[PDB]
């Protein structure tokens, strides 16, 4: 009776880095900062994306995407009304393919955030995504999406 | 029994502070040698850099 | 490409919107979201058959595939478009890469093997036990890409092994040390799977012990 109405296969959140908020009409997926940090912080004034991925669960529609701003000031390049029954998204997470020579829209809806604020690896950092339905508070992750090791420097016994 | 200390839901807590690691004192006192040189002055080392700029 | 990304499209359309709903998001308490799992993890999970999945339990086992190797680029193409992510290695031709996965250390494959992979699966990758209905399978069906892609997506209840954690070259490490423990003969006679104690009792008491007992009734008499 593994099988029953708690089961571990059903109850199991993807294995991406991207935090997943479903509330509200729209879900965000994937929802993940690329910053690649160089030193133990990313210092404020530098631009960091905003990946995610908003997926509209009803037909009845929820394509605003007012503001989905935060400590850091988050604005939407090429924003767009892309949700009807379908995906907005945002960025190209590492790996992502065009699929298609031309592009809609120039870029498709790019966020980018100047941070005003110390970020590092390995925290959390709440981001209110508000649509015209409502709002919601994310607390997003910071992913090194596909770069390798940084290369250490090499260690001189002591 | 059960161990006497568990079970602290209340204090969330807060992120740790960058880590400033404290030099080796006398126990281990080596240390990396800052460059040798006749430093006849109140000591420069045989180690300085300079950025010229516009 | 445009017509991959298409039949990926219909493949999906017609196998998994029931529990990965369509627009790649989950659908909650069926599926996760596959937004972000990659091409990987869309090699692994299908080319396994572990995603064509009839029921909700404790761990999808294994099954043939229900796609070819076409149909498998198709999906997992799909599904990187549509959220990006990791994507399986590839040969100099495009196929999907299996002896290039071979890492040339196979003593270091090994190490890193029992550091990380033999803490559940086996000290050889034959299978192990898990919490509450689940287990580790033996690797000894996977193929190269197939353990590759299982160590950067951490399928289900498994670690996920990024780039980053195990550089691509410790990854091909560890598929050579897995390969070659898997077809590696066992020098010593029949190895009873590959646990020791429980195997090596049972055959004991089984053959061993038996035929100590017949042979004792035959020399003695009953009575
Ligand atoms: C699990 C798998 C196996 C685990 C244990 C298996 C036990 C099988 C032993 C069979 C031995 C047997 O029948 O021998 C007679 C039989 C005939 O020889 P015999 O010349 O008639 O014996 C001289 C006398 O007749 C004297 O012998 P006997 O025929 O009068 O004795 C018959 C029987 C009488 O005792 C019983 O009736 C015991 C019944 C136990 C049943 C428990 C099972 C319940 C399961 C339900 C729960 C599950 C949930 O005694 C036993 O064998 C005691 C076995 C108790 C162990 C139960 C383990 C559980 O032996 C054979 O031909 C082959 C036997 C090979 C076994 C070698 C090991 C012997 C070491 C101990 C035996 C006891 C000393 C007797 C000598
Ligand atoms: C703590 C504890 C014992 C918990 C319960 C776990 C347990 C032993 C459960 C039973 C295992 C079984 C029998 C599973 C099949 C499903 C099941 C329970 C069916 C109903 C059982 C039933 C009433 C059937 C009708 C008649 C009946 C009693 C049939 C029993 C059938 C069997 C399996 C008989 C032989 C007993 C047997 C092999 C038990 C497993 C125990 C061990 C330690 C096997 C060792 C062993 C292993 C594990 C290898 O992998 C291996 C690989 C290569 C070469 C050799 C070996 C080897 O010897
Ligand atoms: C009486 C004295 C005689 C003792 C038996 C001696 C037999 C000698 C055999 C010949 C020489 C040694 C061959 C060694 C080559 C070799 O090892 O043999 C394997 C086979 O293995 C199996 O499957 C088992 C096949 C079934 C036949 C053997 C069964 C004998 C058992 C019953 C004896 C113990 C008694 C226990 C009693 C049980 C009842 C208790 C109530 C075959 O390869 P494979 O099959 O592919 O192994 C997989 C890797 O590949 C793969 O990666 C790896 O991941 C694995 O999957 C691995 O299995
Ligand atoms: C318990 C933690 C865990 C560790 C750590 C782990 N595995 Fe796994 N592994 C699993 C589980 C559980 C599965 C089954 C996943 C599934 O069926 O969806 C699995 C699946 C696999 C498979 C797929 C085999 C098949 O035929 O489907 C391979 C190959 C594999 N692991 C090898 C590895 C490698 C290589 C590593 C690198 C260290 C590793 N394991 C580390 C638990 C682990
Ligand atoms: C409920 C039936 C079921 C169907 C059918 C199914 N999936 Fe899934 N999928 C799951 C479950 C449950 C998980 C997570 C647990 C697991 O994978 O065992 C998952 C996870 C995945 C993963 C890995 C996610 C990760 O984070 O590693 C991929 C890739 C995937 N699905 C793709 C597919 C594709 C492609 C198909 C159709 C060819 C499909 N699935 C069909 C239920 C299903
Ligand atoms: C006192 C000893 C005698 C028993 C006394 C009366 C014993 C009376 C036993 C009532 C049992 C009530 C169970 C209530 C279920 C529950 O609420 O938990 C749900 C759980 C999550 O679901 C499960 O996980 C599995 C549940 C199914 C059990 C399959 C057992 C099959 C047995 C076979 C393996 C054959 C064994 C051979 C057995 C051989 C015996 C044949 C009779
Ligand atoms: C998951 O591991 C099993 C799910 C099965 C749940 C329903 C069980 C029905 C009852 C079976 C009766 C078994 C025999 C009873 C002996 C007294």
């Amino acid at each position: 009776c593994s099988a029953g109405q708690i089961s571990q296969t059903t109850t199991q959140e993807p294995a991406v880095n991207g935090v997943n908020a479903q509330a509200g009409q729209v879900s965000l997926r994937n929802v993940h900062l690329r910053a690649p940090q160089q030193t133990d912080y990313v210092e404020p004034g530098t631009t960091v994306e905003l990946l995610f991925v908003a997926a509209n669960d009803s037909t009845e529609s929820n394509k605003l995407k007012s503001i989905t701003s935060d400590v850091g000031e988050v604005t939407l390049t090429g924003d767009s009304t892309v949700p009807a029954d379908g995906v907005l998204i945002v960025g190209e997470p590492d790996g992502q393919i065009q699929a298609v020579e031309n592009a809609e829209a120039a870029d498709a809806v790019t966020a980018e955030v100047e941070l005003t604020k110390p970020i590092t690896n390995g925290l959390l950092y709440d981001f209110t995504f508000t649509f015209e339905d409502g709002e919601t508070t994310v607390a997003v992750p910071i992913s090194a999406g596909e770069q390798p090791r940084r290369p250490v420097p090499p260690a001189g016994p002591g | 029994c059960s161990p006497p200390g568990e079970t602290a839901s209340s204090e969330p807590g807060t992120t740790p502070a960058i880590w400033t690691g404290s030099p080796s004192p006398a126990a281990p006192s080596g240390e990396d040698h800052g460059g040798g040189h006749g430093a006849g002055a109140a000591g420069a080392g045989e180690t300085l850099t300079a950025e010229l700029k516009t | 490409q445009s017509a991959l990304l298409r039949t990926g499209k219909q493949l999906f359309e017609t196998s998994c919107v029931s529990c990965h709903g369509a627009n790649l998001q989950g659908v909650p308490d069926r599926g996760p979201s596959l937004i972000g799992t990659g091409e990987a993890a869309v090699y692994f999970q299908v080319s396994t058959g572990r995603m064509p999945a009839m029921r909700g339990e404790a761990q999808a086992p294994s099954k043939p595939p229900h796609f070819d190797e076409s149909q498998i680029d198709a999906l997992g193409a799909y599904v990187q478009a549509n959220g990006g992510g990791p994507t399986v290695p590839r040969d100099d031709h495009g196929a999907v890469a299996q002896e290039s996965l071979i890492g040339g250390d196979v003593a270091r494959g090994g190490d890193l093997f029992r550091l990380n992979c033999a803490s559940c699966h086996n000290f050889t990758g034959k299978g192990g036990a898990l919490s509450s209905g689940k287990y580790a399978p033996d690797l000894g069906d996977a193929n190269p890409a197939q353990i590759y892609t299982a160590m950067l997506t951490g399928p289900q209840n498994m670690p996920k092994f990024s780039d980053r954690q195990l550089t691509p070259d410790e990854k091909r490490d560890i598929v050579a040390y897995v390969r070659e423990s898997a077809e590696t003969p066992s020098y010593g006679g029949y190895g009873l799977g590959g646990f020791g104690p429980a195997p090596e009792g049972m055959a004991m008491w089984i053959i061993g012990m038996v035929a100590a007992i017949g042979v004792a009734m035959w020399i003695g008499s009953r009575a």
